[PDB]
C-alpha cells in the first residue's frame, strides 16, 4: 500500500535516472480510476516533464505507480500540480543510499526476527524444565515442613504421590478426608472435595500466610 | 500519450538541459575574471608596501 | 518510447555536465593566473627600487 512506500527492489538505469543532476524522478501514486487520468495529465503538470515516461512499474489493487522523469527545479510545481487532480505524490530519487538503506531495512528485520524466534523457542524450552523441577522442589518442602507443623512427630512420616484420572479428583480427594482426618482433627474436620481458584474470598486456598478453610490432614493438589 | 506530444516535449526538454549548463557555466566563469583581478592587485599591493 | 525519450536527453546531460566542468576548469585556473601574474609584477618592482637605491 502507497502512503509511506517507497520502492527500492524495482529499480533501473532509465525507469530511475539521476546521475548528474538535471534530471530526477517523481513518483506518484495514482488511485485505479485516476490511472487514465495521469497518462493523460502527466505532460501538463509542469514544463519540461519527459516524455512517454508514465508507465506503471507496479500495480496494486488500491494504487497504480507511476514514474514521470522531469528537471529538478520543476519537481515543486509537478508535486503541487498532482495533488489538484488528486494524485498523491510518493517521493524517491535514485540516489544511491537511499536504494541500498531501504532494500537492508527489510533484510535486517528479517534477520533479526528469525535470529530471535529460534533462540526464544530453544530459550522457553530450557527454562520450562528448570521451572518445573523447582516448583515439586518447593511443594515437596512445603509439605514436609507443614506436616511437622500439624502432626508433630515422628519427623519420620508416610508419603507418596498418587496419579488420579483427570475427573476424579474430587471423589479421591473425600476418600482421604473421611479415613485420615481424625489425626489432625475430630472437630475440625469437615467433608470437602476438589479445588476451586478464587479471588472473591481467601477462603478454600490452602495455605498458611493468608486464612483460608483449614484441611484435616496435609493434602495438596496439584492441576496440569 | 500520442506521438505527436511526444516528439514536442522532446525537442522542448533537451533546449532546458543545455541553457540551464550555459548559463551557469556563464556566471562560473565570469566570477572568474573577477576574482583573478581583485586577488591579483591584493597580491601586488600586498608586497610593493613592504618593499616600500 | 520510454527508452527513446530518455536517450535522447541523457546524451545531452553528459553533454551539458561536461560545460559546466569546463566552466569550474576555467574558474580554477583563473585564481592560480591570478598568483602567477602577481608574482610577475612583484619582482620587477623590487630590482626597481634597488636600482634607485644603487645609485643613492
Amino acid at each position: 500500500d502507497l502512503s509511506v512506500r517507497s520502492l527500492h527492489d524495482i529499480v533501473k538505469p532509465e525507469d530511475f535516472v539521476l546521475n548528474s543532476e538535471h534530471l530526477t524522478t517523481v513518483l506518484v501514486a495514482v488511485p485505479k480510476s485516476l490511472k487514465s487520468d495521469f497518462e493523460k495529465s502527466y505532460e501538463t503538470l509542469s514544463k519540461n516533464v519527459v516524455p512517454a515516461s508514465a508507465s506503471v512499474i507496479a500495480e496494486d489493487a488500491e494504487y497504480v505507480l507511476f514514474n514521470v522523469h522531469l528537471f529538478k527545479k520543476n519537481v515543486q510545481e509537478f508535486t503541487t500540480a498532482a495533488r489538484e487532480k488528486k494524485f498523491i505524490p510518493r517521493e524517491f530519487n535514485y540516489s544511491e543510499e537511499l536504494i541500498d538503506q531501504l532494500k537492508k531495512e527489510h533484510d535486517s528485520a528479517a534477520s533479526l526476527e528469525q535470529s530471535l524466534r529460534v533462540q526464544l523457542v530453544r530459550l522457553a524450552k530450557t527454562a520450562y524444565v528448570d521451572v518445573f523441577i523447582n516448583w515439586f522442589h518447593i511443594k515437596a518442602l512445603r509439605v514436609y515442613v507443614e506436616s511437622v507443623l500439624r502432626y508433630g512427630l515422628p519427623p519420620h512420616f508416610n508419603i507418596k504421590i498418587i496419579a488420579v484420572p483427570p475427573k476424579n479428583l474430587s471423589k479421591c480427594k473425600s476418600e482421604l478426608i473421611d479415613a485420615f482426618g481424625f489425626l489432625g482433627g475430630n472437630a475440625f474436620m469437615k467433608d470437602k472435595k476438589g479445588k476451586i481458584n478464587k479471588q472473591d474470598t481467601s477462603l478454600h486456598q490452602y495455605a498458611s500466610l493468608v486464612d483460608t478453610e483449614y484441611e484435616p490432614f496435609v493434602m495438596y493438589i496439584i492441576n496440569l | 500519450l500520442t506521438p505527436n506530444q511526444v516528439n514536442d516535449e522532446l525537442n522542448k526538454m533537451q533546449a532546458f538541459i543545455r541553457k540551464e549548463a550555459e548559463e551557469k557555466a556563464k556566471e562560473i566563469q565570469l566570477k572568474a575574471d573577477q576574482e583573478y583581478e581583485i586577488e591579483k592587485t591584493n597580491i601586488v599591493r600586498n608586497e610593493t608596501n613592504n618593499i616600500d | 518510447s520510454q527508452k527513446n525519450g530518455i536517450a535522447t536527453l541523457l546524451q545531452a546531460e553528459k553533454e551539458a555536465h561536461e560545460i559546466v566542468s569546463k566552466a569550474r576548469k576555467y574558474r580554477q585556473d583563473k585564481l592560480k593566473q591570478a598568483k602567477t601574474d602577481a608574482a610577475k609584477e612583484i619582482d620587477s618592482y623590487k630590482i626597481q627600487k634597488d636600482k634607485e637605491l644603487k645609485e643613492f
